[PDB]
């Protein structure tokens, strides 16, 4: 009686539950050593000479070809933490992992799975609500932005020059805010020189065609166009009539058109990336029509200084000094191209946090300060709900204490020892007490300047508890071979 | 000798009841957990790395590659039940499985099938008369219809904006109601925005224009709405509704059992077997709550036989409460067909005493 | 290391229940066939290559090689039941198993073993209350006496002479029952002719050793001796002075002591078991005279008849017709040792049953009738007793349905059909309604004659119950090898 | 390295702790099946096929061939719990076991054993001191004594007739207290009849050898004799002249000596256990002289009423009404001998229970009522100690909650669920809150009579902590020489 296909491993009772939780807890163990400002990056070597060295949890869980039908879900959770927010990706992973382990404790004791489910759900209500009662209301000031932007850059490779990058971010976000929009920061990486050369250019930066055309224009009227300029003169005559000194073409130019434009002293470039064409229309405020006879003075960009400097034996056309650069470009110079990839990803997250910071003057005491708090709040919240839930809530509180523990773990200090000191002081000073590894003792986060955005934290518990519990209900899957 | 083509398996007599019953019972215990708001959605992983997370018994049976014909007939039971109304897909499956589980036992006592089946088919007729002898007749009437349609949209991805979907289903069904036709309600789903930007488009046949931010979400808003319209299609054919939470099953059970002692004979046991089988609904129900199934069952039939039929299993309180008072009602049609589709299947399934295959 | 040493078979919780219950079932069913006139005997042969053909369960269990702990408990139940009244030896066995069977099914469902016992124990006391009320009190009275003796003789190999074995046991237990005692009945298995030759001798039979002595002594002056008659003249001469014409020595007698006792016309008997000496002292009034010098005339018991009968072709002294013969002798006769064995086995039972009457007149219509009634009553009782116990109580009664089930079993009658019919006709024909195997159909046991002793049933329920309960508690037991 | 001899197992690192913990835990669970009123006695069968069926934990752990070096230690704990206090022997085994469980949880987390020990130890002291604040002060009150003695008899076999035996215990203990001495209560068990006939004699109960010796001597002067009365009349002449109406000899009496003793109206018994002789000299005030010629009218004990009544077809010699009403005898009448075996152990504990109750006016609410209390206390005592020590205390408190859990376990109810109710009701009603399984809910143990002696709880924590912790130190045994 073969009711199932051959080689169809099936898990029913505790088996599935246990096997599932373990797989998630394990992965949480592989991503736990990169949390906090002292965490350590990871080098993902995809059997093929490929070496991906990053610290971000998501990226890592996206490169590792996991087979764990459970870990995949975990990889999905971290994905919902990098999109809806950015950093903290790691944190969320450790929460769901450790949490499930806390439940397993209850289950193996006799507690019904679904029953424990409501616990974390009911405790989640309190956990989130508490975040609301601990959120320190900040402003869009530069300092608070430089302090939070830096902390974001830290825990990474550029931690060596986080101070500088942080500056470039606070300026890029302050210049794009009028309702912020990160999609206004053109991240352009370029090798050569050290990472201490990264600058914030307030305009596009390409990578004059004919040697007879001017090479350095003072105030060039960007007359961007798409259609090719080849079959030619009638096309060149219309450009000079529209007062277009610097024509940025998307396609190549005809050899007999480059001499005509070079004659009028017109600076025209050919074969420009489509992304750059859009970044130049939003930065210099110019319109890039199609044909040539259509262009007009109404589609001219107001650049302030368009020169061509070969910073690295590679001629680069810098179209800076824009009237209102709604499209800021954050130039990034790094020693190795690989270093750029990381720095770039770091900024992308660093900028994100800032956006949140200016989109709401709110922030929570990081370094585990919040966790230690919620945990303490839930402990006093369990005797009220009572019932088998009391345990669920308490367990949820203990699970939240994983953040501080791990921190001391990645620092080199005693896990339990630190937890005690931090908890004692916390139950004294307040929501301002956190775990400062840089000192090896419980300090005031709000004082040291260590703060975390609201959205981040909030999203963490949500994506966690929610998905986390679901896995717990899945007592079977049924497969084949 | 090769009476029949080499490698052609042929179960005979007792060798058939075993492999057939169990296979069906087992498959019924698989999606069993996926019953109630405490459902344990399994993560079906096809033999290719797939990941199917679902609660619906049908969708699950359509993912699990089955080889034994007995378990295949089940996947067919959920195919018919899921097409009619939708929900309760697991109900009809769990019942069909139990009936075989309680039947096999009698087979142990050597109770020839002829007798058993006879009691099963007749018992089936009892439940139908019972269902109607205790159903709560509720009014058309926009108000009522809303409640009915609402309860059919409070468990899916559309529950988010069930209220809106209800008014949409109510209108689409109340308008194409001449017996209402489920083929006169055109559903025009358009990706983009939130399910809140929906509006019924009017007519011997309207043109409901749904909206879905995604592609999977939009099709879901179409199905749930169609189901929300179905219950409305029932209030036009079966304006009867019986309390859920198991209250029904318990009643029919307590009734059937009593009838058993009145019929006596060899079929006196099967009658009870079927009644005790109906107890699985409230049993497995409370189980999804982590409460004592047995204990509950005791107190259940307790206050149930004493104070009307208005009592049912309260999963949120893990105790027995007056369903009627709480406002828990389920269309008699929903229950009506369930018992039917179930018993029937189990019946003819028990008539299968051999299957000519190939290996 | 090893939780327990080596060679220690252990079992915990259900694991143990299954084993204990199972072992008891097979053991309870094994003897189940030895119930009713359809009792299928068994042939057990111990090490000494000894063949035992008996229908009595007790005799079977006490001859079977049982090493299973729980299984041994069944041997005890049959042992006590056999020591109480004898009849129903198998009743307890089967029933005991059924109970465990119904109980085990309750545990696998999730029910607590505790409640199981309580429910069963509570129903055990309820039944012991129902039986005394439903029981059918009968009238001593040779008419009623033969009725019960006639219903205790059937179901065996000597059913061909159920009329003879009835009167034989009716006469014996009606000559000295002051307060009757089954020890004042001496049964002898003499080979020769059919059992239709069995006689009832008012006294005690044995085997003499001297010929020339008085084979048939009138008013004899019996003198029970125990000291050997070896050296012989002064010993035998001191017996002729007292007037002892009948010498019953316990040990051997010297050849010169025989010739002298043969010359004094004194009938001497050597090699007399110790029990035969005691039975001869309480039947004729003889005194257990140790030495051969202290005997006198006041130590001689009177026995009006002490002749040498060669019934079956074997000499036997019949000390019958005494002043207050408190011990009679049942002279059994058989064509084969096999038939002689079975007959005697059943004779003893009837002796105990009669002993039950002298201390309990009450009687119930056996054949399953009483069982079904109790089942009916107890079941209803359970419905009157709320709580999870209602299930245990009803289950307990369902066990009584195993008795009549076995009845129709050893007859080839579909239990499912006969049972359902029995109950129906029983709920209308009351107690009296039972099952007549000789004619597969319901019938009034009271009319059919089949009447069992109330006390016989009573103990059964209690003993079996308490016993089964015990075996269920000890759910964890290793050993100590 | 060869510091060990061939064949020498060595536990190293965490491995030892692991095996030890699991070890003590396993045996702890096996014995946990016989705790509570719903417990289940175990049947241990040694090599000779012996069958020890008891409920007491100590005895069990003394018959089970334990190979676990750790378990062996757990056996020494249950021993020191039965020799110093007695009852509850089981409770201890569970505490120490569960205790190690809590610890390991911590050890595997990274916590060092030492710091954990200090944690538990810190809680121990406080715990013992809490039992001094929660002890119920009563007195030699006959009422409370009956409650305790009754509760002790419960959870066992005699739980059927606790009321009767309990009463006898209180009386026997009230007449033997000077400073209570159990060696003044002779426990004599006899078969035949029911266990509801048990009486309390105020003297001695030996289990007239000659049929001519008086069966009842009034002011019977006992002439204790140790030497044998065989190789005679001259020895009997010396007794009659010493005025000895009741000569209780330790050795056999010559048949001819009994005739000369009965001819004088002397009541002499033979073959009396040496332990019965010493009890006859300390009650009647008699002197036991070796030789028959060393006896004198001044070595005769004064007896009030020495009668020989049948205690089940067996005539026993009752020598009550002694001149010293400080020597009572607790006769035990019951069914089988095996039954009296267990029962005799019940009284041994009943006398000890009442003994300590009078010698110590302490009587704390048992049934876990104390456990839960201490637990909650420590939970609020751990925040005042903090450090890793906080954990220790907590764990010790969580380990104390095993008793109430096991209660809900052996009962069948939900372990965890019940725990919440009891705990929630304990912090609302007081120290009188316990786990009443008979009602399936937490009730006032001090209202149901369920009380325990201080000595128990006190001694408990003591024997537990010490040993337990020591088992965390011994990380290697190595069998060498």
């Amino acid at each position: 009686v073969k009711t199932l296909n051959p080689k169809a491993e099936v898990a029913r009772a505790q088996a599935a539950l246990a096997v599932n939780i373990s797989a998630a807890r394990g992965l949480q163990d592989v991503l736990r050593t990169n949390l906090g400002p002292k965490g350590t990056m990871k080098m993902l070597v995809s059997g093929a000479g490929d070496i991906k060295l990053t610290k971000d949890g998501n990226v890592l869980l996206h490169e590792m070809q996991i087979q764990h039908p459970t870990a995949s879900l975990i990889a999905k959770v971290a994905t919902a933490q990098d999109d809806i927010t950015g950093d903290g990706t790691t944190s969320n992973v450790l929460i769901i992992g450790e949490l499930l382990k806390q439940a397993d404790l209850y289950i193996s004791e006799g507690l019904h799975p679904r029953i424990i489910t409501e616990g974390f759900e009911a405790a989640k209500e309190k956990a989130l609500q508490f975040l609301e009662q601990v959120k320190v209301s900040k402003e869009m000031d530069r300092e608070t932005l430089i302090d939070v932007a830096r902390t974001s850059l830290r825990t990474k490779v550029h931690a060596e020059l986080a101070d500088v990058l942080t500056e470039a971010v606070v300026d890029s976000i302050l210049a794009i805010k009028k309702p912020i929009d990160l999609f206004m920061v053109e991240i352009m990486e370029m090798k050569h020189k050290s990472e201490t050369d990264t600058s914030l250019i307030r305009g596009l930066v390409l990578d004059a065609r004919h040697p007879d055309m001017k090479k350095r224009v003072e105030d060039a009227y960007i007359l961007t166009c798409n259609v090719s300029l080849e079959y030619i003169e009638d096309r060149v005559k219309k450009i000079i009539e529209l007062k277009g000194f610097v024509v940025i073409n998307q396609k190549g130019i005809d050899p007999f058109s480059l001499d005509a434009l070079a004659k009028e002293g017109i600076i025209a470039l050919r074969r420009a990336k489509r992304r750059n064409m859009e970044r130049l229309t939003l930065a210099c405020g110019g319109i890039a029509l199609n044909s040539l006879d259509d262009l007009n003075p109404d589609c001219l960009g107001h650049a302030g200084l368009v020169y061509e400097y070969t910073l690295g034996e590679e001629k680069f056309t810098f179209i800076e000094k824009c009237n209102n650069p709604r499209s800021v470009t954050l130039l990034i110079k790094g020693p190795n191209k690989h270093t750029l990839t990381q720095i770039k990803d770091a900024i992308r997250d660093g900028l994100r946090a800032v956006k949140n910071a200016i989109d709401d003057g709110c922030v929570v005491p990081g370094a585990g300060a919040v966790e230690v708090a919620m945990a303490e709040a839930l402990v006093k919240y369990k005797p009220s709900v009572k019932g088998r839930a009391q345990l669920g809530v308490q367990a949820f509180a203990d699970a939240l204490l994983i953040i501080p523990k791990v921190l001391a773990q990645n620092s080199g200090f005693d896990l339990q020892e630190t937890l005690v000191k931090v908890q004692a002081e916390h139950s004294e000073s307040g929501q301002l007490v956190g775990v400062d590894l840089n000192t090896g003792e419980p300090m005031v986060a709000a004082e040291a300047g260590i703060w975390d955005n609201y959205c981040v934290k909030k999203q963490l518990l949500h994506s966690c508890t929610v998905i986390a519990t679901n896995i717990l209900l899945v007592d079977e899957i049924m497969r084949a071979g | 000798v090769l009476v029949l083509s080499q490698n052609t398996k042929r179960e005979s007599g007792r060798k058939v009841q075993s492999g057939n019953i169990n296979a069906a019972k087992t498959i019924a215990d698989i999606i069993r957990t996926c019953l109630g708001p405490k459902s344990m959605m399994k993560m079906l992983l096809d033999p290719m790395g797939g990941i199917v997370m679902t609660n619906d018994g049908n969708a699950i049976l359509r993912e699990i590659q089955v080889q034994h014909p007995a378990a295949k007939s089940m996947i067919e039971i959920s195919r018919t039940q899921d097409e009619e109304v939708g929900d309760g897909t697991t109900s009809v499956i769990i019942l069909a499985g139990e009936m075989l589980s309680v039947a096999e036992h009698f087979l142990e006592q050597q109770m020839h099938p002829t007798v058993v089946i006879s009691a099963y088919r007749k018992a089936l007729d009892d439940m139908i008369s019972t269902l109607k002898k205790i159903s709560i007749p509720v009014d058309s009437n926009r108000d009522t219809m809303l409640n009915i349609i609402n309860s059919s949209i409070t468990t899916k991805v559309i529950s988010r904006w069930s209220s809106l979907a209800c008014n949409i289903a109510l209108d689409a069904v109340k308008t194409v109601q001449f017996i209402d036709i489920k083929k006169y309600a055109r559903v025009e789903k358009i990706p983009g925005g939130i399910i809140e930007d929906s509006c019924v488009l009017r007519p011997k046949a309207c043109t409901i224009l749904l909206r879905g931010a995604s592609k999977e979400i939009l099709s879901e808003v179409e199905r749930n709405l169609q189901d929300a319209m179905q219950v409305c299609r029932n209030v036009l054919l079966d304006p009867q509704l019986v309390p859920g939470g198991g209250a029904s099953e318990m009643a029919v059970a307590h009734a059937l059992t009593e009838k058993s002692k009145a019929m006596t004979g060899v079929e006196q046991w099967p009658y009870r077997a079927v009644a005790q089988a109906l107890e699985v609904i409230p049993r497995t129900l409370i189980q999804n709550c982590g409460a004592s199934t047995i204990r509950l069952l005791t107190s259940l039939r307790a206050k149930h036989t004493q104070e009307c039929e208005t009592w049912g299993v309260n999963g949120e309180t893990g105790t027995l409460v007056d369903m009627k008072e709480l406002g828990i009602w389920e269309p008699l049609a929903v229950k009506l067909q369930t018992y039917k589709t179930a018993v029937e299947t189990a019946v003819l399934l028990l008539r299968i005493d051999d299957i000519v295959s190939g290996h | 290391q090893m939780l327990k040493e080596g060679a220690k078979h252990f079992s915990g919780l259900e694991e143990a229940v299954y084993r204990n219950i199972q072992a008891c079932k097979e053991l309870a069913q094994t003897t189940r066939t030895a119930y009713g006139p359809n009792g299928m005997n068994k042939m057990v042969i111990n090490h000494l290559e000894k063949l035992f053909v008996t229908n009595d369960a007790a005799t079977i269990l006490r001859e079977l090689e049982v090493q299973h702990p729980a299984a041994k408990m069944i041997v005890m139940a049959s042992h006590m039941q056999e020591q109480e009244v004898g009849d129903g030896t198998n009743f307890v066995l089967v029933f005991a198993g059924a109970l465990l069977e119904l109980a085990e099914e309750l545990l696998r469902l999730g029910l607590s073993v505790s409640e199981v016992i309580e429910g069963y124990e509570i129903a055990c006391k309820k039944a012991h209350e129902i039986l005394p009320d439903l029981v059918c009190c009968s009238a001593r009275d040779v008419d009623e006496v033969s009725s019960l003796l006639h219903t205790s003789v059937m179901s065996k190999q000597y059913g061909n002479e159920v009329f003879l074995a009835k009167l034989i046991a009716q006469a014996c237990v009606s000559i000295f029952p002051d307060h009757f005692n089954v020890d004042n009945i001496r049964v002898c298995k003499i080979l020769g002719s059919g059992v239709h030759s069995s006689s009832v001798l008012h006294g005690m039979v044995f085997k003499k050793e001297t010929e020339g002595d008085v084979t048939s002594v009138k008013d004899a002056k019996i003198a029970v001796y125990s000291c050997p008659f070896d050296g012989m003249d002064a010993q035998v001469k001191a017996i002729a002075d007292t007037g002892a014409n009948v010498v019953v020595t316990g040990g051997r007698v010297a050849d010169m002591a025989l010739h002298y006792a043969n010359k004094y016309n004194i009938m001497l008997v050597r090699l007399n078991s110790k029990w035969d000496l005691r039975r001869l002292c309480k039947t004729v009034g003889a005194t257990a005279l140790p030495r051969l010098n202290p005997p006198v005339l006041e130590e001689m018991g009177h026995c009006d008849s002490v002749y040498l009968s060669e019934v079956g072709d074997t000499q036997v002294v019949v000390f019958k017709h005494e002043k207050e013969g408190a011990i009679s002798t049942i002279v059994l006769r058989g064509s084969t040792d096999n038939l002689m064995d079975d007959i005697e086995r059943a004779v003893d039972d009837g002796v105990n049953t009669f002993k039950v009457l002298t201390r309990d007149k009450r009687l119930v219509p056996g054949g399953g009738a009483t069982e079904i009634e109790l089942a009916k009553q107890i079941t209803s009782y359970g419905e009157t007793c709320p709580g999870l116990e209602q299930y245990a109580i009803k289950k307990f009664a369902e066990a009584f349905e195993a008795i009549p089930r076995a009845l129709a079993e050893n007859s080839g009658v579909k239990a499912n059909e006969v049972i359902s019919k029995l109950y129906a006709v029983h709920q209308e024909g009351n107690k009296n309604v039972g099952l007549d195997i000789e004619v597969p159909a319901v019938k009034d046991m009271l009319e059919a004659g089949v009447l069992d002793t109330y006390l016989g049933k009573y103990w059964a329920i209690k003993l079996a119950t308490n016993a089964a309960v015990t075996v269920l508690r000890v759910d964890q037991i290793i050993m100590a090898k």
